[PDB]
């Protein structure tokens, strides 16, 4: 084979950026247990966004979501640091 | 639960509605700068969708009793539910609670499947297996009220709980307020 | 109530096949006519008021509905306020407007009407309305004070194994073949003094074969029912259908209970009733000698 | 002939530091002085420890620092006899003392609670300097029929003046504003109270605000009273709904509704217009001739309903005045005594009807057409008139002068100022002309010292002795030097935060003249400084910039205040304040507690040398026997109008 088209490349990068996160979602969801109810309330909605976004193979939904989940995913780190 | 929408399993409702909170007592032990000591504080807001008003008084044997201005911290959302629960109902009397669905999006009405949760301490229209949902439309910059008749079945302190999510968006809010059942 | 009167008539209109009339009959229990006052309706899910009839209302005097409310498409109007300028102390002050189901649903909830003078809110009156349900009032089952729900269905192709399945889940605690002595009725809740002819599977009720126990049901479920005293019956439900303390217990007819008319000795000679009379016998032995698979 | 003078506060205080000024006039070399306080009458020697010497270095001016204990000693004022002995000479005076320890402020988390919701409260405890002190306090919680349902006794020691506390409201209990009362265990009579309402309520999801285009209603205003109704959710957002508005008239505490004024208007885009109309009120109650009404007030109740029918809110603007003139005129910040010949600085106070200071409003006097002066941001206007050296009472009458108002619509008021009554009618005077603006700590104020006397004994006067009252205690006492031929000397007054909210200045000189007569000429001036925290406190945002936070989200709070200070926090759903906004803690409420506790009762001056001294919170006792009218009244002169 040869090389992929523009759309083709970007689209597959986003996706496997996205997936990269959904992979270690569960680990995250689980760290919320200790954390204040937001965190849980938040991550759960962010999680779905992704999984639907990922399956939908549409750039927007996928990046938009890429980012949602990124944020929370680090609204968690910052959290667990003020606690050891 | 792959529909252009959140699933109810995932909607973790707000619940903690203090009318007040943050009754702490910090101490400005920091290295003064321009004589002014600064304390960064961390505080988790409370679930309630409203404006909070922080009040602060200072005492310093040197400078005395201070009366900081009030300070405003608006907690808001573009979509959220109002559970408008009266002060007190009466066991075995069948009243009407409103839920006010607020949509503040600039431009584009909202479809929402809003869903009263099946209480066992209530003769709602909800059952163990069968839920109670409407897909309902709220124009933008306005509110659709969605009433709900219920019957309070046991005395003491029950809990209403609603839930809505919006289609195609992935926005969602849940809300667990409690009200007071008093006996006849 | 008392400070206000509220007659909330819901009848259909002659002459769609789904569209109906709502009439509201109010009176101030006082010496004077109350001042300004609110009429707070909310439609039964999937109904809504005919725009043309409501403009007809505001355009009059003594009343007024806010422009903001006249705007929204007849559909978006899932509730509604009607300001009164007066509510006589003298006679019923009524009105009415065509409402239309625009939306096909099962389990349509009870719309409700509310009123009160702007000044004081507590002194409300809240009637409810509904097309099937008598009075706005949900189906609830009440002896003395305690109350439980009864908005589920009444019962529920049938076979020995449909039954050795559906009569072994958690809830199943009792299973009786019983003949019915007395069949009372009341304007509120009708009951059944049925006699247990054979304790098929004993439950949290210590009842010797032959003792009578008292069952109850919603007066709104007379249709799926039908009762010929001296007619026997096969039934089973869950321990949460028990009513009050012992040994003056009582059974709650609800959804998690199951009901079939058990035929008579020479009523199974038929060539159509055999499919059942044979399913039952086997189920009897199957429930006595072995019990449930799990 | 040497003369020794003793100067103290008009009324002393227990368990707090006081100060008194020792002076040696016209004496030579070092003079050692011993000072002693005794209970009255008799001898208990309550405070003798203190000794000091008036060196020719420090122009013979002394510092007295002492603290009177609270030993086992009513309805009859207790006194003390102070005794200051210079060398062998022994001067003394008999002053009034108060059991009043200091102040107490109480804070409740909310303004209103529901049965079964606990009420959090803090008692801030401080001395007359608003500094945190530590005593023992008793605290009652009266129910709405006045009956203490709980008391504790607590010491505020080392607790940096802050006593946390709570009380669990029982499930069944009377509603109705209750009360929290607390006093210092030393002095039961000076009680302190804050209220809180107990009711059954759900919080409302918006606020409603009623507002007259004018802060009053003019009787001849054909338009009637116009009012704009405003609704907006707590989350800031505009409300749609309809709102019922209705008016009434108040007389004293008596309230008549105008049933006919009831109007139903739409509240559109968070706002609505509506208006009671003259002919609407008159007959309303029986249209009995307007005028009469003059003096009474109006009120409006509005009640909004969301179009959703979910949530209601009432709210009412009360006591809007019925007036024939927009402005009022007050001389209670102007002294009541001038010096003939000398310029008199008039402090006219111009309030809107309600009570609020009115800005930029012109004022002038009866006589002169050319004299005008506006009203700075404090509802104050500085006008100065040159007076005639005539021993005749000087009656002044001021009058508003706003363009667009008719001369009937303008408001006036009259006062009467008496000349300063000298010693032996010698015609010797002292004036302190002080430039009058909004003084602020750090800014420097000039005190013009103007000498009025026949050059005969002019060379004699060598120095002015000045003092500063503040929160009713001595904050500074100094000397301003003078050289012969000088009538004007200017005093550089640094102005620190220790001057807030207002300080008094009394200067006096003394001499022998005319016919071997020992004299005292003096002058007192009040200067209300800009009121604000003494240190600072601010609570702004943490994230310099950001979008609205979200329910349950982390937010960083920033607190900028005095080093080592203690802050006590609370955040309150502003929805509460839509149910009750009364009885909150304000710093402005504290300044108000501190002024009403002033011992000085006059804006400026004295009828005589000895009045200037008793008007500000002071006593002057000298060897030569020229003492001030003893003070034996705790409060100021019961208002005689
Ligand atoms: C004004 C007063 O009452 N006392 C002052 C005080 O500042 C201190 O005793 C000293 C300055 O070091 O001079 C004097």
């Amino acid at each position: 084979t040869s090389l992929p088209t523009s759309n083709e490349y970007q689209n597959e990068k986003l996706a496997n950026e996205l997936k990269s996160l959904l992979d270690e979602l569960n680990v995250n969801e689980l760290a919320t247990g200790s954390l204040n109810t937001y965190y849980k309330r938040t991550i759960k909605i962010s999680g779905q966004k992704a999984m639907y976004a990922l399956k939908s193979k549409d750039f927007k939904k996928m990046s938009e979501a890429k980012y949602q989940l990124q944020k929370i995913y680090n609204e968690i780190d910052e959290a667990l640091k003020s606690k050891y | 639960l792959d529909e252009d929408i959140i699933a109810e399993e995932n909607i973790v409702s707000r619940s903690e509605f203090p009318e007040s909170w943050l009754w702490n007592v910090e101490d400005l032990k920091e290295p003064p700068k321009n004589g002014i000591s600064t304390k960064l504080m961390n505080i988790f807001l409370k679930d309630s969708i409203t404006t909070w008003e922080i009040l602060a008084v200072s005492m310093s044997d040197k400078k005395g009793i201070c009366v900081a201005d009030p300070f405003e911290v608006t907690v808001m959302q573009d979509f959220f539910i109002d559970l408008r629960l009266p002060y007190s109902v009466v066991r075995n009397e069948q009243v009407e609670i409103r839920a006010v669905l607020y949509n503040y999006r600039q431009n584009q009405e909202l479809k929402v499947r809003v869903e009263l949760l099946h209480n066992p301490a209530f003769c709602s229209l909800a059952t163990t297996k069968r839920r109670h949902q409407q897909t309902v439309t709220i124009p933008p910059k306005s509110s659709l009220s969605v009433p709900y008749v219920i019957v309070p079945l046991k005395t003491g302190l029950q809990e209403v709980e609603v839930k809505a999510a919006v289609y195609h968006h992935f926005i969602s809010d849940g809300v667990r307020k409690s009200l007071k059942v008093v006996p006849e | 109530c008392n400070k206000f009167d509220l007659k909330v008539t819901i009848k259909p209109a002659p002459e769609a096949k789904n569209t109906m009339i709502l009439e509201i009959c109010t009176r101030y229990r006082g010496d004077q006519d109350a001042t300004m006052s609110i009429l707070d309706i909310s439609m039964m899910t999937g109904f809504a008021p005919d725009t043309d009839d409501l403009k007809q209302l505001a355009n009059g005097v003594d009343r007024y509905i806010s422009k903001y409310e006249l705007d929204k498409a007849f559909s978006d109007r899932n509730t509604l306020i009607i300001y009164l300028d007066k509510v006589s102390h003298s006679e019923d002050d009524c009105l009415a407007f065509k409402v239309h189901q625009y939306f096909n649903v099962e389990l349509i909830q009870p719309g409700a009407v509310k009123v009160y003078a702007y000044y004081n809110l507590e002194e409300s009156c809240t009637r409810f309305y509904h097309p099937e349900k008598e009075d706005g009032k949900l189906n609830k089952l009440c002896r003395d004070e305690l109350c439980r729900c009864a908005e589920e269905n009444c019962f529920i192709k049938v076979t020995l194994e449909e039954r050795l399945d559906k009569a072994c889940e958690p809830g199943v605690d009792y299973v009786y073949k019983t003949r019915l002595v007395k069949v009372q009725l009341s304007n509120d809740f009708d009951e059944y003094i049925m006699a247990i002819e054979q304790t098929i599977k004993s439950g949290s009720d210590e009842v010797q074969v032959g003792q009578q126990r008292t069952f109850i049901s919603p007066i709104k479920c007379r249709e799926a029912l039908k009762l010929e005293e001296k007619k026997h019956y096969l039934m089973w439900g869950l321990s949460s259908d028990f009513w009050g303390e012992k040994p003056n217990l009582s059974y709650i007819i609800g959804k998690d209970t199951w009901v079939e008319h058990w035929p008579e000795e020479d009523e199974c000679q038929d060539e159509e009733n055999q499919k059942q009379c044979q399913d039952l016998g086997a189920f009897t032995e199957s429930m006595v000698v072995f019990g449930c698979p799990n | 002939s040497p003369m020794y003078s003793i100067i103290t506060p008009n009324i002393l205080r227990l368990e707090s530091e006081e100060t008194m000024v020792l002076e040696a006039h016209d004496a030579q070399g070092d003079v050692p002085v011993t000072v002693t306080v005794h209970d009255f009458p008799g001898k208990k020697l309550v405070l003798s420890s203190e000794k000091t010497v008036l060196t020719p270095a420090t122009n013979h001016m002394g510092n007295v620092t002492f603290t009177i204990p609270a030993n086992r000693e009513k309805g009859r004022n207790k006194f003390v006899t102070v005794q200051a002995t210079f060398g062998t000479q022994v001067v003394e005076k008999v002053v009034l003392v108060s059991l009043q320890s200091g102040y107490l402020f109480i804070q409740t988390d909310k303004t209103i609670y529901t049965p079964g919701s606990t009420v959090l409260y803090r008692i801030f405890t401080v001395n007359h300097k608003l500094l945190p002190v530590g005593r023992t306090v008793m605290v009652n919680i009266e129910n709405p029929e006045g009956i203490p349902v709980k008391q504790d006794s607590l010491s505020s020691q080392n607790q940096l003046g802050v006593l946390p506390l709570s009380w669990d409201i029982p499930e069944l209990v009377n509603m109705g504003q209750w009360k929290i009362r607390a006093y210092y265990e030393n002095s039961p009579q000076q009680v302190f109270s804050t209220e809180f309402e107990v009711k059954e309520y759900v919080l409302p999801s918006f606020e409603v605000i009623v507002e007259p285009t004018e802060k009053f209603y003019y009787i001849y205003n054909e338009k009637g009273l116009e009012v704009t109704i405003t609704a907006r959710f707590l989350y800031g957002k505009k409300v749609e709904g309809t709102a019922f508005v209705i008016f009434g008239i108040q007389d004293g505490e008596q309230r008549i509704s105008l049933p006919e004024s009831l109007k139903r208007i739409p509240i559109e885009d968070g706002s609505g217009e509506v208006v009671l109309s003259r002919k609407v009120l008159l007959d309303g109650v029986q249209n009995p001739r307007a005028e009469d009404l003059v003096g009474k007030s109006l009120y409006v109740s509005a009640t909004v309903i969301l179009h959703s029918g979910s949530d209601m809110v009432q709210a009412e603007r009360s006591g809007i005045p019925i007036v024939t003139s927009p402005y009022q005129i007050h001389f209670t910040k102007t002294p009541k005594y001038f010096k003939p010949g000398m310029p008199f600085d008039l402090m006219v106070f111009v309030t809107n009807p309600d009570g609020s200071p009115a800005y930029r409003v012109p004022v002038a006097v009866q006589g002169e057409d050319t004299v005008q002066s506006l009203t700075q941001g404090d509802g104050v206007a500085k006008l100065s008139i040159n007076t005639h050296p005539s021993q005749k009472p000087l009656s002044i009458t001021v009058r508003t002068k706003k363009q667009e108002l008719s001369e009937a619509e303008q408001a006036t008021r009259t006062m009467q100022a008496l000349p300063y009554s000298t010693v032996g009618n010698s015609n010797n005077y002292l004036h302190l002309s002080v430039l009058r603006t909004e003084l602020r700590p750090g800014e420097t104020l000039n005190v013009n010292f103007l000498l009025r006397m026949d050059r005969a004994h002019e060379a004699k006067i060598r120095y002015y002795t000045y003092l500063i009252m503040n929160k009713g205690r001595l904050l500074k006492a100094g000397r301003q030097v003078r050289e012969p031929g000088q009538d004007l000397v200017v005093l550089p007054l640094s102005i620190t935060t220790d001057f807030i909210p207002s300080f008094r200045l009394v200067a006096y000189y003394t001499l022998i003249g005319a016919s071997g007569q020992r004299e005292v000429v003096a002058d007192s001036v009040w200067v209300d400084v800009k009121d604000s925290c003494v240190g600072s406190l601010v609570v702004k945002s943490g994230q310099s910039e950001d979008r609205q936070p979200v329910p349950g989200q982390q937010m960083t709070l920033k607190i900028e205040g005095d080093h080592g200070a203690r802050v006590v926090l609370v955040a309150v759903d502003k929805g509460v304040f839509v149910l009750n906004k009364k009885n909150k803690l304000t710093q402005s409420k504290i300044w108000d507690v501190v002024e009403k506790a002033d011992i000085g009762c006059t804006p400026g001056s004295g009828k005589d040398y000895a009045g200037v001294f008793s008007d500000a919170g002071l006593t002057f006792t000298s060897s030569s026997g020229q003492q001030t009218a003893q003070r034996a009244e705790l409060q100021c002169p019961q208002p005689a109008a």
